[PDB]
Order: structure tokens, then sequence, then C-alpha cells
């Protein structure tokens, strides 16, 4: 009782010197994503359809957001949670729905699973700049723009407070209240929010992550000690 | 305060199964690299400073998340020399082999290669050597500075590209 | 029995530790030197004069079972220090284990020996020892992530090893022939060769589908699906 429960006492000190110091960059990250985000407002805000009118209702399109290379708690785990429940109600045909599924986290899931995915946009970035998803967004636009989708859809992981995030699922193509740039920037809007959430996300499970570390070294204590 | 230098071997390394348990970290030789021909001296100088910066990065163990920063290009080809330095019992190596090898990993050729992988890797690097390559080998028991490197490189290549990873 | 006999006898050393503070009191009695933590002055000597008879010779045989108390528990203190210049493993019965159920409660971990070397026990029984141990270690790696990390976020492999760690914890129970008069198993005795491959296969994973409970005090792994079929 006297040498490998030091293991167990150094290896969660050195996993403490790494959550905290990535609960600094999940801020220092995931808040410039707030900024690279109230900048798209602007020309966000600047606004029968080449058939982005209601129209039904066959086979449907679902891009879902994730992060690649995720350590922020659940909020990844909760997405994949709900595309996986709410299309178990949406499936009871074979036309298989069909993702598209931007970061890793999310890929790999929809490809030990079944489900399957047309498309699995590499790596993400966290700008995430202008060329980026100009691909997924624009050939998930051009998957309804001739005709294999009767609807679009996000899944978002939508940012409330850093502290919190809920898994959303918005409709992108079928509009609502030539020009369907509005589509490939709404997914900006989106793929931006969903950025902000995994860091608002991932600091928080890295400071939980620094105290549960502390606590835990303070029981492993005792044990270094006394035999 | 009396000797030139120590060998600490760590407690810990031993009973994780690392052998030699050497801790190369605090273990000096105040004499240095004076007791220690050209081809070493040199291979090691560079091996020294290696896994210097794989202790700091060591903490991140089972987290390869830092991408390609001071990461996988740091991190992942320290694990590969941590390989290198491993040794059975009663299993001297002469220098010329041991500089071969060192020089594989050192000079990344280890890098395109698993972890898992190094160990026989390197047993096989230099049995190669001993059997085909010995003209190098002998050249380092000559003077031993090791050099016609990149025909080196070559020859190495040349039981290179893995093949069984 | 070693010399007369030829057998490989055992000899249990209670309290050796006692006997090196006998040794202490009596040289005071002598009027001693002594070291300057209390000690005899011949410490060492008197320990290996009684150490150095425990051998294997040719005819073979005494293998000492020494049990080390030393109620100040450091075990820096020159007593302890010197036995254990003889010591060639150490077992480590652990509280924590026993009131877990395993019943020998040796610690897994904590309890070594200098000949698990491949050149006393062959490359492959050294290898599936070298390999449980690295599952147990990683168990109780994992054990710390969950607790600071919880569950979420562990690797599916991760996750897998953890399964193996729990069922190799309790295959390292065993029944034993004393205990018999009380549990009434009955007792099982598992040569190496048996241990090593039923080690072997468990790491291998040739028994993941297996109940966790069903290698809790069995024998050889061939005991261990007999009760896969209970519960």
């Amino acid at each position: 009782g006297m040498r490998e429960i030091k293991r167990r006492i150094r290896s969660v000190k050195n996993t403490r010197q790494i959550t905290k110091a990535m609960k600094m960059v999940a801020a220092a990250k995931l808040r410039r994503a707030q900024e690279t985000a109230e900048n798209a407002r602007p020309y966000a805000d600047k606004i029968s359809h080449p058939m982005l009118e209601a129209r039904p209702v066959k086979k449907t399109g679902y891009m879902v957001i994730t992060s690649d290379r995720g350590l922020a708690g659940p909020y990844n785990a909760n997405i994949l949670r709900l595309v996986s429940k709410t299309i178990e109600e949406r499936h009871q045909s074979k036309d298989e729905y069909v993702i598209f599924a931007v970061g890793r986290k999310g890929r790999d899931f929809f490809k030990k699973r079944g489900y399957p995915v047309v498309e699995e946009v590499t790596g993400i970035s966290d700008t995430p700049s202008l060329t980026e998803i100009q691909d997924i967004a624009q050939s998930a636009i051009g998957m309804f723009a001739d005709e294999t989708f009767d609807k679009l859809t996000i899944f978002y992981n939508e940012f409330v407070s850093p502290i919190v995030q809920r898994p959303v699922e918005k409709q992108l193509l079928p509009l609502t209240s030539l020009l369907p740039k509005y589509a490939e920037t709404l997914i900006y809007s989106a793929l931006l929010d969903a950025k902000a959430s995994e860091f608002g996300a991932r600091m928080t499970a890295m400071g939980n992550a620094t105290d549960n570390a502390t606590e835990m070294l303070e029981t492993l204590t005792l044990q270094f000690n006394r035999a | 305060s009396i000797t030139d230098g120590q060998i600490f071997l760590e407690s810990d390394l031993f009973y994780s199964g690392v052998r030699p348990a050497v801790n190369v970290g605090i273990s000096v030789s105040r004499v240095g690299g004076a007791a220690q021909i050209k081809a070493m001296k040199k291979v090691a100088g560079t091996l020294r400073l290696d896994l210097a910066q794989y202790r700091e990065l060591q903490a991140f163990a089972q987290f390869g998340s830092d991408l390609d920063k001071a990461t996988q290009a740091k991190l992942n080809r320290g694990e590969r020399t941590v390989e290198i330095l491993k040794q059975d019992e009663h299993k001297p190596m002469p220098v010329e082999e041991q500089v071969i090898s060192i020089y594989a990993v050192t000079n990344g050729f280890m890098d395109d290669i698993p972890v898992e992988d190094v160990r026989r890797f390197e047993e096989e690097l230099l049995s190669f050597m001993r059997a085909n390559k010995d003209s190098l080998l002998d050249h380092i028991r000559q003077t031993g500075e090791l050099p016609d490197t990149k025909e080196l490189d070559a020859a190495i290549e040349e039981f290179k590209k893995g093949f069984t990873p | 029995f070693r010399d007369r006999e030829g057998q490989d006898v055992l000899l249990f050393i209670d309290n050796i530790f006692r006997f090196t503070q006998a040794g202490s009191e009596v040289s005071a009695l002598l009027g001693r030197m002594p070291s300057a933590v209390g000690y005899q002055p011949t410490l060492a000597t008197e320990m290996g004069q009684l150490q150095e008879r425990i051998t294997s010779t040719k005819k073979g045989s005494i293998t000492s079972i020494q049990a080390i108390y030393v109620p100040a528990d450091d075990y820096t203190d020159p007593a302890p220090a010197t036995t254990f210049a003889h010591l060639d493993a150490t077992t480590n019965l652990e509280r924590k284990l026993a009131e877990m159920g395993i019943y020998p409660a040796v610690d897994p971990l904590a309890s070594t020996s200098r000949i698990l070397s491949p050149a006393v026990v062959g490359e492959e029984h050294y290898r599936v020892a070298r390999g449980v141990q690295q599952v147990l270690q990683r168990y109780n790696d994992l054990q710390d992530i969950i607790a600071i990390l919880g569950m979420d976020e562990l690797s599916d492999e991760d996750k897998l090893i953890v399964a193996r760690a729990r069922k190799i914890q309790r295959f390292l129970s065993q029944p034993f022939h004393v205990a018999e008069q009380f549990t009434g198993m009955p007792g099982k005795y598992v040569p190496v060769k048996e241990t090593v491959r039923g080690f072997k296969e468990i790491l291998e994973g040739k028994h993941d589908n297996l109940p966790e409970e069903a290698f809790y005090m069995v024998g050889t792994i061939d005991e261990a699906v007999e009760k896969a079929k209970k519960l």
C-alpha cells in the first residue's frame, strides 16, 4: 500500500495538470468563436421558391453536428442520443434517412451502427472561416436542389449559457417565415453556434474535471500515508 | 560526492516491467561523451533532448488531442524512443548495433511504424544488418563515427517500408 | 528435512522483526555499541546468520515465509531494512480485497517476486503476468478517469479492458482446502501451467461473454465456464 496507489496519485495529478490547462483553452478558444459568430449577424441579417417552398415528403436528409476531437463531457453523446431517439420514430421505413456527419465524433458513431452517412466532413476547424463546409452545406442543399431531399435538417448543439447548451434540431431547406445562399449561411449560423457550445461545454467539463481531480486526489492521499 | 556520476534505478519503473529500470532523467556521467565513440556521441546527442521533452508531455498520457503542435511530433515519437531504451536481461548489445538502432528511431524511421511494434522493428533491423549491411557495421567498429549517411538511410529504407506493422 | 530427507521444506517465522529486536535487547545486556538508532552493532550479521541458512541447496529445500509487522510502520528502519535485503518476494494481504470477497486477499499489484523473470518462469508465464498486471493497473487509471470524467468518453476498448480486469480480479481468488471446513468448495490446487493458461485466455478475450461472478472462487478456467451456467 506504498507504491501503485502513488501511481494512481501521480497520474491523477497529471490528469489534473491538463484538464485545467484545457479548461483555459476551452474558454480561450470557444469565446473567440462568439466573435467569429456575432460577426455573421451583419450578413446574417441583410435579408414558390426555387422549390424551397413546403412540399412533401419522402426521403429526408439530416446534418448532425458534433465535435471532432472531443473532450466536452456529454455535449456530443447527448446529441447523438437525440438523432438516435428521434429517428427511432421516422424509420419504420428503409429510406434510411441519410445524415451529413460533420465532426469526427458523430462521424464514427454513424459508421459503427449503420445509418449510414452520405457525407463525413473531415476536420471541423475552430474558426471556422469561409472555406470549410461550403461543401457539405452546399451539397446538402444540392440534394434538395433536385431533389433527393424533400427536407434538410441540422442537429445543432444550441448554445444557451457556457454552463449549458441544448440538443436542438432545426429545419433548414424547407424555408419558413436563385438566392438560397440563405440556407448556406443558416448552416454557418449553426456550425458557428455548434462551436461555442462545444467548448462552452468543454470548459464546463474541464472545471468540473479539475475539481473532480483535486477531490479524488484528496481521497487518494489518505492512502499515501496510513497503511 | 565520491564517484563521477550515478545511474539511478527507479523502483517505479522496475515494477512497470520497464528494464533496465534506469531513470535517465536524474542519472548522469560527469565524464560524459569523453568516453563515447564519435558515432554514439552523435546519435545520442539529440536523444538526450528527445525524451527530455517527452518527460514533460508525458503527463498527457492517454489523451492524444493537441493535434499538430508540440504533439504527436514530440510525444508520439518520444513513446518510440522509450521503446528502444528497453532491453532484455543479459543481452548486452554491441556499440555498433546500439548506434544503428538509436539512429534508426532518432531519424524518424520508426515514426511511420507503430509503438507496440518498435521493439521488434529494432531487433529485426539489426539482424538485417549483421547479415547484409555489415559494411556499415564494421565501419563503426573501425574508428566508429558511422558515416556514409544517406547510404545509411538508404540501407535502412531497404529494410524499412515496414512490410509487417 | 532438507539435508537428511532432501525435501522442499517451508519454515514460517512469525514476526522476524521481533527477532532482530530480541537481538537488540541481548546486545544491550552484553553492553555493546549500539547503533545510533538503538540497534545492535551486529544487526545485519545476525540476520545474515539466520537468513543465509534458509536456502536452496543441491539436495534443495527451505523457503521461508516471514511475517513482518513492525508497529512503527517505518520500513526504512534498520530492522525492516535489513530483513528486506533478504526477501525474494513479498505477499501483501489487503484488508480492502478481503472485505471485497477475494479471499486469498493478496494485492496483485503490491505483491512482487524477484523470480518473476522470463528466465525463471518462461516468456509465456512472464508475459501473461505482465499482461494481467498492466490490465489491473489500467483498471486503476480508468478508475480515476471515470472518477473525474465520468464513464462518459470511455473508449469501447477501455470500457472493454475494464470488464476483463473485473474478471481477472475475480479469477485471482480461489477456494482453499484449509477453508473447506467452513465454506467447503472444496479446496483447489491450480498448477501454474493452468493458471497462466487461465489468465491468458481472459486476456485474449476468450471469455468476455461470461458473467463476471463466474470466475469468483473457481480453480482452473475450466471451472469458470461450468459456473457461467448459473444466474
